[PDB]
């Protein structure tokens, strides 16, 4: 295939012709490597062993091996014995992935280590294989299964350990004062101690003149005074010994168990100064040299050290803790607690009968792993709306979590784009809300260091000749060399065609320098953008805010019942879908032996067989439908890497998040007013925006005060007609159509005899009914839900099924809903243009082209220009070209506008899929040229003119619209904000037992929050009775609400409101604070607040007669 | 002077200063500090139960130490722990490190219920959740008159449910009111005529958060509309700052004659054209409308 | 039962006499409810003898469950038979 | 359409020309004859000029019936800066720190940006979004404090019949016979009740007192050559609590005189806070600085008394002395930094110039350029002056951002700031020294006290309602003090009534409207 076709490296890839004018020197690495490489490092896998042999240190050490080598010399106070660890080994997996998801298990493999005990008294050596617990495993997709739910461990942005200098300008005299801080990996931080203010610089002991005047504040005599002042200043506890507290203080700067030298941190301070105490002294010298400006730093043995301020937001000072390092740290905690247990068990026991099995207790380790994957903010519910959301979730770089910074502590300086993020963290894709700047995404080519620093590939240039040698540079290393943009003319032999190339300066500035002085060059124009950002066509034509919204909304697209790849792509779609994993890929080449909707089996040339089972109508974490379908036929030959089956939001292997829609940019009768969107009813009738949403309903039968609940088909006061779709157990039947209020699982709960109505008790006593009284607790379909039952799963105590204490039976019902696009659903393009459907018109109402084709979607003109996304227009134009095909006129030779076009874009067939990579995409002039050579329709009519505009008829009156309207094809996604989920209404419903206000939330059938600002609005209107009614009889007035319902049902006047329960609760809280709060009447007496019990009894008794 | 303010305060008010030292701690009723079992057998208690429990355990151990004739150092340690636990009960973290639960989370004290934006003062008193209310996504209403709003049929049927039941029993569609409830819940076809009847000239309130000024809440005459989306008049968007990107709005049904009168008169959409701030027209045309004219 | 005629709301320090007058009893036990029976333990934070019954007109021991007994105090378990509503208005106390 | 976006024909030559200027600045910096801040300053002026020029050529090349032009120039939506960014060029982009980057973005989003231009643009876009996210929270907080201070202010009576008011400028007399209309007429003159009759020097009163002062009244006043009008406002209103309908004047929403039940403090707080998300001390923190009555940063002193000025010249800072003309002792100021410029003003001799040595200064004349301390203005110039000053400054901040808020709304808050006085000497009464007592209690119980300016927060916490004060801020402190002082909350206010479920004492809730007899007439019952 030609160089113009994108994704030439992927077998069976669709042919998508690219407008890119620049060759791609380096392919995109595995987009999941940020996960899999880290976890393989933690395990010490053979793959990581090979990678570390090639590109890593000569001595490889895995994460587990590192923790064990740290913990290996365990010695007691006597030193007569030691217990060592080594050689981490893993068994096979307890259960496969689908079984763990189904059974609510944890995907894990047993961990074993070799434990060696030595007895220095008798010389015995006891080597024993110890079971260290079930170790949660990472899947091929870069996830974990914890309690059956798939989870992603997000990489965390933290500061590297080291010494960081800054100068602060004081308010007095505006003087320059340099403040220094030393960040350890573990242990207490130091400043120029551990939160103790007033710490003298003199108590620890031009340049020597300011240090000399600094030394004049307190005299120093001997090794006593300074160490006693440090001892008493450290802790307020009564001084035990000045000397012994001096040595115990010396434990803080020396002992590796207390003060842990950071391997990465030691590399940072060493790379800063020199190749302990000498580091401290060199730090004082660095600060002294910072007091009076110096471009060189000197110390004993030190040389070639620059003196400079340290920017703590720079990516040389800011590293990543990947999944492997986070797990390694929690393992270190658990192993430390286990080591305390080991030292505790060593001193007291019989040294002859001890074994490594006896000393080792794995409870704190397993509890550490459990507490991590369970309770950690970095262990996250995997976001699967579509493959792109999960993929970007695995590449997410988060600044929050334990060890990071809080949301409140985050200022605007940590959020904004830093110049060292280039090629490392995408400047575009970040959350739009309060998390902006605290959550990034890894850039397409970026890679994490063994120390946790993000690198980027660069092209090494020798004497102005661009080479194919690739070098990965840290931001530190990038701040030395001069790096050139990827867009620049080059000779066919690798020479730089222009005399000089533009560059990024070391400080983060822009400069122009001759080619012989340029070191490195960008590998790709998309190097800086993330995966989702790289999928936005004409990204360079959109402003950064709108492009941010587009990148974020692609992750919100819902899988449609049928996926359609976009006519206008950037070329990132294929690798995005493949690396995401939700597509099925052939591991080995061969021929398809058999193919069904259930599975594909491929016969390899070895005679071996591989069968791939399809996920069919599976419910994702967010309720979208994950459905795989084979794209291969029986006799087909496939290759390793080729896509066998499409997944959710995939068409022939490429990410397909939406549909190509015929668009018309124009105001239409106020129905597209203010970002509202108009759709053709065709999109409803032909199901082009339709999606499947699967809901999991769960109910259990447990033990109560009055005894066990029962799941049963026999429900009192319930007709046989509404029990029709239930089986003999009372569970709805597979294939049943369930609607609002229908019974899913019948359940009864024991009731008390005091809870019967007087009439019910009259029946029970008259007929001598059963002693068991029950209430109908059956699981019912919530409001606004419809669908068919696609699955039933049932668990019982009668079997071996593990259930929580008290729970006898647990049944889950899965309901699948086919959702056609509706008024109120949210749509968006890739450029950040978005809105809700405000009208869905009959097909005959839509504006239609001269040939009678109705447009699919009408976007309002006023929305486009001010949002500063013009790509949506550009794409539209290109879309139409790709839709209609084109033939460029070469008869007299290639026109100058097509000169830079590859020979494959000089003509295209109708419905041609096309790639316009970001920053390399289709140029303005080339697009304008293509608009002229567009092929006609079946009648020879050219429907769209050279401007991109067509003449449309009004489908209502019939008159033609007087001016040509821009029409074309735009790629529109159905966002996961859907009116079916949003609509909620309540007249009356459940209330809280605590505050006696209506419950909140739609799932609870809750009421709307009327807040403080809404009360301000009510008061500004002067509406007293509306405000009082809202806050009394409509909320917490317990008698007022029932009496109001009576009044409405009887057609009477609404009664006078009572006293809110909130005020009584306030008084009870004040009293619980020992505040005596009494409500005084006019005469000065204290009123007592209660309610008469006889009223309900008088009415209830008079009811019968 | 500063000492005189507090000493004189205790002198004139009749407060016995002995009230600052407590021999008995009140206990709040259990419904305000409930305990509910979750799915999975676990139980969930308000932090108040753990605070009270710590005070109880330390107090009972103090009694045991007084009976056992323990050393004065041990008894004193228990007394200090008791004072610190009552401190954590009243105001947690005001002195020392706060008492924490699992995950090293400071427990919420009695003082925390009265403080902050999430306390019982701000969001349990000045505002509350209400009945006869709903919400949905808003779409543009161009065919509406300024005093009207489109209401999704099911939303209106739920909001007006008691009125529809009463008018349903007035006619013979429902035998009694309970069967009327059963018919409205099942959406029997007889309810749409009656619904359209009770809707008539009964105003509803629409609100879009945040409410910046009183025009953030306005009264409209609802009319039954197709679909699940609320249809909003294009002229009030400026007042609500309503863009249709997925913005949602809330509906509230005034019940009493006074509330309905306030909606029709005070808060009606067409009765407020002008900015309450500058007096300039808000319901004035903008965007496409301007273009057309 | 009462419209709001409230003229003013007064707040002052509560003495131990006030706290003991508010109290329907002293909470002497750390226990909450029984794990097997889901019944509030006696003299606990949820104890029914002081804070009131959990179920309408039902004493803790079960000798009286019915409306006929309304107002009486059970001689066995000491629980008043009344509406469980009172469980939100009834304060306990702790003797330090 | 891509065709509908027109590109300037000379863009390449314009940008090349200004690039040659920029290259000259580069050579100037290479010689060491230019400072780095001066290099960036010159480059920023160069590329500002270039962006202006490509903007001009852009507007020149566009036909007026073009859709992109039509949309902006009709007022429908958008502005021409967006059109220039789209078609012409993006221009200078801000640093992460907020500084302009010396290299502009020369591309337009029609051309598409290069990699480096896009990356640079992300700084300004990102910091913009973040700054919006914080600004909404801060504006909401200021609105909440405005509500808490003003929410009990309602219109309690039709007219208090006070003759007090303020002078408002209707116009200025140019050297020509023409009359220059006052820019503040919309928010100052318009929608006020006339305090005293406006009479032209040539004849009859054109507008009677107690009139709405609408556009017809303003046009008749200007046609009659009336350059000033005295109006009634809530600042001068004589009602003890709340304000009278006649002093507050017209309700902005209804267009008629404000109704009795109306609660104008909440309307005022909402009217001030609703635009607050548009405010970018120069910004919204200046509004908070004024409403909180904080001693401003960059304080500019004022003259305590009329007299001659001895100006002392020094390198580090200015030192000012004043010899009064009444015969009193010299008032000696000091500690005026050299970064503070001298105030330019009209002296008593009738010249427009900077403050110089040996001038003559009147009472309250601003000595230095900056923001005056409203506390000092209160002592020197009296209580009625600080109201005008504060309203004018707040209105300066809100007008500089293009937001139109009428003066009366600010006057409700400012009125709530002056409500109390300090007791310096107890004398015969029971007031404690240094305590802040309401003006009504101080005058009725009357012995020595002085007017005090309070921040809206401090004035809020000083309310007579402990229940209301506890729900605002510092709940623990409020409840401790209220408990020790055995305070009794009178339960009259719209926040207290909301808490206990009582009709708010405003609008339909006041006793006049609340209790009313309604019965049909005999004639109607007959038919
Ligand atoms: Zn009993
Ligand atoms: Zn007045």
């Amino acid at each position: 295939r030609p160089q113009s076709s994108s994704n030439n490296s992927v077998p069976g890839a669709p042919n998508r012709v690219s407008f890119a004018k620049l060759r791609e020197p380096l392919e995109v690495p595995g987009l999941l490597d940020v996960q899999t490489d880290s976890f393989e490092w933690l395990i010490g896998s053979p793959r990581w062993r090979e990678s570390a042999a090639e590109r890593g240190d000569v001595n490889p050490v895995g994460g587990l091996e590192e923790v064990l080598y740290e913990l290996s010399p365990i010695e007691d106070f006597s030193g007569s014995m030691s217990l060592s660890f080594s050689d981490p080994r893993f068994d096979d997996v307890k259960a496969p992935v689908d079984e763990c998801k189904d059974k609510d298990m944890t995907y894990a493999a047993p961990l074993f280590v070799t434990a060696e005990f030595i007895n220095n008294n008798t010389g015995e050596i006891k080597s024993q294989t110890v079971f260290m617990g079930d170790f949660p495993m990472m899947t091929e997709k870069g996830t974990f299964i914890i309690n059956g739910t798939e989870r992603v461990v997000v990489s965390q942005l933290v500061r590297s350990p080291g010494v960081y200098f800054d100068e602060t300008i004081d308010k007095s005299t505006d003087k320059t004062l340099h403040s220094v801080k030393v960040i350890p990996s573990r242990g207490a931080w130091l400043e120029f101690i551990d939160r103790k203010r007033r710490q003298p610089v003199t108590v620890l002991l031009g340049f020597s003149e300011i240090m000399r005047s600094t030394l004049e504040k307190d005299n120093t005599v001997g090794t006593d005074e300074a160490l006693l002042d440090i001892y008493r200043k450290l802790r307020p506890g009564e001084p035990p010994t000045k000397e012994s507290a001096q040595t115990l203080l010396e434990n803080l700067f020396f002992k590796e168990k207390r003060y842990d030298l950071a391997r990465v941190g030691r590399y940072k301070v060493n790379k800063k100064l020199g190749l302990t105490e000498e580091d401290v002294v060199a730090t004082i010298e660095y600060l002294v040299r910072l007091h009076e400006g110096q471009t060189t730093m000197t110390v004993p043995g030190g040389v070639e050290v620059p003196v400079e301020t340290d920017d703590i937001d720079h990516f040389g000072n800011r590293r990543l803790r990947t999944v492997g390092e986070l797990i390694q740290n929690q393992i270190r905690v658990g192993m430390s607690r286990m080591e305390r247990v080991v030292r505790e068990r060593m001193t007291t026991q019989d040294v002859e009968a001890i074994t490594p099995q006896t000393l080792i207790n794995i409870r704190p380790v397993v509890a550490a792993i459990k507490e991590f994957f369970g309770t950690s903010q970095l262990s996250q519910f995997m976001d699967q709306n579509n493959p792109l959301s999960g993929l970007t979730h695995k590449r997410r770089l988060s600044a929050l979590g334990p060890g990071g910074l809080s949301r409140e502590r985050a200022g605007l300086e940590v959020r904004d784009v830093h110049p060292s993020h280039y090629g490392r963290m995408c400047p575009i894709e970040t959350p739009e809300g309060p998390n902006i700047g605290l959550i990034g995404s890894l850039s397409v080519y970026a890679r994490v260091n063994p120390f946790g620093f993000i690198e980027t590939p660069y092209r090494k240039v020798v004497d102005g000749v661009v080479s194919d040698e690739i070098v990965y540079l840290t931001a530190d290393e990038e701040d030395r060399h001069v790096v050139a943009q990827a867009n620049s003319p080059i000779d066919a032999d690798g020479r730089f065609v222009e005399p000089r190339v533009l560059v990024r300066r070391k400080a983060g500035e822009v400069e122009y320098v001759p080619s012989s002085e340029v070191d490195y060059m960008d590998v790709s124009p998309r190097q800086m953008v993330s995966v989702a950002t790289a999928m936005i066509p004409f990204l360079e034509h959109d402003d950064a805010n709108r492009a941010l919204m587009g990148a974020n909304m692609q992750r919100q697209a819902v899988p449609l019942v049928r996926s359609e790849a976009p006519l206008v792509g950037t070329g990132m779609e294929l690798r995005a879908a493949i690396d995401a994993g939700d597509v099925v890929v052939a591991e080995e080449s061969g021929v398809i032996e058999e193919v069904s909707a259930d599975y594909i089996t491929v016969m390899h040339d070895n005679g071996t067989r591989r069968t791939y089972r399809m996920r069919k109508f599976a419910r994702s974490n967010h309720g979208t439908c994950a459905n795989q379908c084979p794209i291969v036929d029986a006799g087909d030959r496939v290759e390793a890497g080729q896509v066998i089956a499409d997944g959710p939001c995939t068409d022939d292997g490429e990410m397909a998040l939406g549909k190509n829609l015929l668009v018309a940019i124009m105001p239409w009768e106020g129905h597209n007013y203010e970002d509202a969107i108009i759709l053709s009813n065709r999109l409803v009738e032909e199901d082009v925006l339709t999606s499947i949403h699967i809901e999991e309903h769960e109910i259990d039968a447990r033990d109560t005060k009055l005894g066990a609940e029962e799941i049963t088909r026999d429900i009192p006061n319930i007709s046989d007609e509404v029990l029709a779709d239930l089986d003999e157990r009372g569970i709805v039947r597979i294939g049943a159509e369930v609607r609002d209020g229908d019974i899913l699982v019948g359940k009864v709960t024991p009731k008390g005899e005091t809870e019967l109505t007087p009439e019910e008790r009259l029946l029970r006593a008259i007929f001598g009914e059963k002693a068991r009284e029950v209430r109908d607790t059956s699981l019912k379909v919530p409001h606004g839900e419809s669908g068919k039952v696609i699955g039933i799963r049932v668990f019982s105590r009668e079997d071996e099924d593990e259930l929580p204490a008290g729970v006898n039976e647990l049944v889950r019902v899965y309901v699948a809903q086919k959702r056609k696009i509706s008024d109120g659903d949210k749509l968006a393009g890739r450029h950040g243009n978005k809105g809700v459907i405000g009208k869905i018109l009959p097909v005959e109402d839509m504006p239609f082209l001269a040939d009678g084709t109705p447009v699919d979607i009408i976007l309002n003109t006023h929305g486009v220009p001010r949002r500063m996304n013009i790509g949506q227009i550009l794409e539209t134009h290109l879309g139409w070209c790709a839709h209609s095909g084109w033939k460029v006129d070469a008869a007299k030779g290639v026109p100058d506008w097509a000169a830079r076009l590859p020979d494959e874009l000089l003509e295209a067939q109708p419905n041609a899929i096309v790639s316009t990579p970001v920053f390399d995409g289709a140029q303005e002039a080339e697009l304008q040229g293509l608009l002229s050579c567009t092929l006609p329709n079946r009648d020879g009519d050219v429907l769209v003119d050279a401007d991109g505009k067509a003449m449309l008829f009004d489908g209502r009156s019939g008159e033609p619209f007087p001016y040509p309207v821009t029409v074309g094809y735009m790629y529109i996604m159905k966002l996961h904000h859907l009116v079916d989920d949003k609509i909620h209404a309540r007249s009356t419903g459940p209330y809280s037992m605590i505050t006696q206000q209506p419950l909140g939330g739609k799932a609870q059938f809750g009421g709307q929050r009327f807040g403080e600002m809404e009360c301000w609005a009510m008061q500004a209107y002067g509406a007293a009775y509306t405000l009082q009614e809202l806050l009394t009889i409509k909320s917490d007035d317990t008698v007022g609400r029932v009496k109001v319902y009576e009044a409405i049902v009887k057609g009477e006047n609404i009664p006078e409101p009572g006293i809110p329960e909130s005020f009584k609760v306030l008084l009870k809280e004040l009293q619980s604070l020992c505040l005596n709060v009494e409500v005084l009447s006019s005469d000065g007496a204290a009123i007592e607040l209660r309610e008469g019990e006889d009223e309900d009894l008088e009415r209830a008794a008079a009811n019968l007669g | 002077l500063k000492r005189l303010k507090v000493v004189a305060a205790f002198q004139q008010s009749g407060n016995s200063p002995m009230g600052m030292v407590l021999d008995a701690v009140p206990v709040i009723p259990p419904e305000l500090r409930p305990m509910v079992q979750l799915d999975g057998g676990r139980f969930a208690t308000s932090d108040l139960n753990d605070l009270y429990r710590r005070v109880i355990n330390r107090n009972n151990r103090l009694k045991r130490l007084i009976d056992l004739g323990a050393p004065e150092i041990i008894v004193n340690n228990e007394k200090r722990m008791l004072q610190e636990s009552v401190d954590a009960l009243f105001d947690n973290g005001r002195r020392g490190r706060p008492v924490t639960g699992p995950g090293n989370r400071p427990l919420k004290s009695l003082s925390d219920l009265l403080k902050g934006k999430q306390g019982r003062f701000r969001q349990n008193l000045l505002g509350k959740r209400v009945d006869y209310s709903g919400r949905s996504v808003i779409v543009v209403g161009p065919q509406l008159k300024l005093h009207q709003c489109g209401l999704p049929k099911l939303m209106a049927l739920e909001l007006f449910k008691p009125f529809v039941m009463k008018r349903l029993v007035d006619l013979n569609h429902a035998q009694n009111i309970k069967s009327a409830k059963r018919m409205v819940e099942r959406q029997r076809p007889q309810v749409w005529d009656v619904l359209e009847e009770v809707i008539a000239e009964h105003p509803v309130l629409l609100n879009r958060a945040p409410t910046l000024h009183r025009l953030g809440i306005q009264a409209f005459e609802p009319m039954l509309v197709e679909g699940k989306a609320i249809q909003l008049h294009p002229l009030v968007c400026e007042a609500f700052n309503a863009d249709f990107d997925g913005d949602q709005m809330a509906v509230h049904l005034p019940l009493s004659a006074e509330a309905q009168a306030e909606a029709r008169i005070l808060m009606l959409s067409s009765n407020n054209i002008l900015s309450p701030a500058s007096g300039r027209p808000l319901a004035m045309p903008r965007l496409d409308m301007v273009t057309g004219l | 039962l009462d419209v709001n005629f409230f003229d003013e709301l007064r707040i002052g320090l509560a003495t131990a006499e006030d706290i003991r007058q508010w109290s329907y009893g002293e909470v002497k036990k750390p226990e909450t409810i029984n794990y097997r029976t889901l019944k509030p333990e006696k003299d606990g934070l949820f104890c029914e003898k002081i804070f009131g019954p959990t179920r309408d007109w039902e004493c803790y021991c079960g000798k009286y469950k019915r409306v006929r007994f309304k107002g009486i105090i059970c001689e066995r378990c000491g629980v008043e038979v009344t509406r469980a509503k009172v469980r939100r208005e009834r304060m306990g106390h702790i003797e330090l | 359409s891509m065709a509908d976006v027109l590109v300037p024909p000379r863009k390449k030559e314009i940008l090349d020309h200004y690039e040659e200027r920029a290259d000259k600045v580069e050579k100037q910096f290479q010689r060491g004859a230019l400072n780095h801040d001066e290099r960036n300053e010159a480059l920023v002026e160069i590329w500002k000029e270039a962006t202006d020029e490509v903007g001009q050529a852009l507007r020149e090349h566009y036909p007026d019936d073009n859709p992109i032009i039509t949309i902006v120039d009709s007022g429908a939506t958008g502005n021409f800066t967006q059109t220039r960014t789209l078609a012409g060029m993006k221009g200078l982009v801000t640093n992460p720190k907020g500084e302009f980057i010396p290299r502009p973005v020369k591309s337009s989003f029609r051309e598409g940006l290069t990699v480096l231009e896009y990356f640079i643009n992300t700084h300004g876009a990102r910091k913009g979004l973040a700054d919006t996210a914080l600004r909404t929270a801060d504006s909401g907080y200021l609105t909440r404090r405005l509500v808490d201070v003003s929410q009990d202010v309602i219109v309690r009576e039709h007219d208090c019949q006070t003759e007090r008011g303020i002078v408002v400028e209707l116009a200025e007399r140019a050297p020509d016979g023409t009359l220059i209309r006052d820019p503040y007429i919309e928010t100052s003159a318009y929608a006020r009740t006339l305090g005293t009759d406006a009479v032209d020097e040539a004849g009859n009163v054109i507008v009677e007192r107690g009139q709405d002062l609408g556009d017809p009244e303003i046009d008749a006043l200007l046609a009659a050559g009336i350059t000033q009008v005295k109006v009634r406002s809530v600042l001068t209103c004589a009602t003890s609590t709340g304000v009278c309908a006649t002093c507050y004047g017209r309700s902005m929403a209804t267009g008629k005189l404000v109704d009795i039940g109306e609660a104008v403090g909440i309307v005022a707080a909402q009217s001030i806070g609703e635009p607050g998300t548009q405010l970018t001390t120069g910004g919204l923190p200046r509004v908070q600085e004024l409403f909180e009555a904080r001693v401003p940063r960059g304080k500019a002193p004022i003259a305590d008394v009329t007299g001659r000025v001895r100006l002392e010249d020094g390198e580090r800072f200015y030192k000012i002395t004043i010899v009064p003309d009444d015969g009193g002792e010299e008032v000696v100021y000091d500690k005026i930094s050299k970064r503070q410029r001298l105030r330019v003003f009209k002296h008593e001799d009738g010249s427009e110039r900077v403050l110089s040595d040996g001038d003559h200064v009147e009472v309250g004349q601003q000595l230095m350029e900056g923001s005056a301390d409203p506390h000092e203005v209160l002592r020197v110039q009296g209580p009625r002056e600080v109201q005008i000053h504060l309203v004018r400054e707040v209105q300066e901040v809100y007008r500089a951002q293009g937001v139109s808020i009428h003066d009366k709304h600010i006057e409700v808050i400012v009125r709530q700031m002056l409500r109390r006085v300090t007791i310096i000497d107890s004398g015969s009464t029971e007031f404690l020294p240094g305590s802040l007592i309401d003006r009504a209690e101080f005058e009725a119980e009357n012995a020595a006290g002085r007017p005090v300016l309070m921040g809206i927060t401090k004035a809020s916490l000083a309310t007579d309602s402990w229940l209301s004060a506890a729900s605002f801020q510092e709940t623990t402190r409020v409840l401790t003090d209220a408990a020790i002082n055995c305070r009794s909350d009178k339960l009259n206010g719209l926040k207290e009534n909301v808490i206990i479920g009582k009709l708010i004492p405003a609008g339909t809730g006041i006793n006049r409207y609340r209790n009313i007899a309604v019965q049909p007439t005999e004639e109607a019952r007959a038919a």
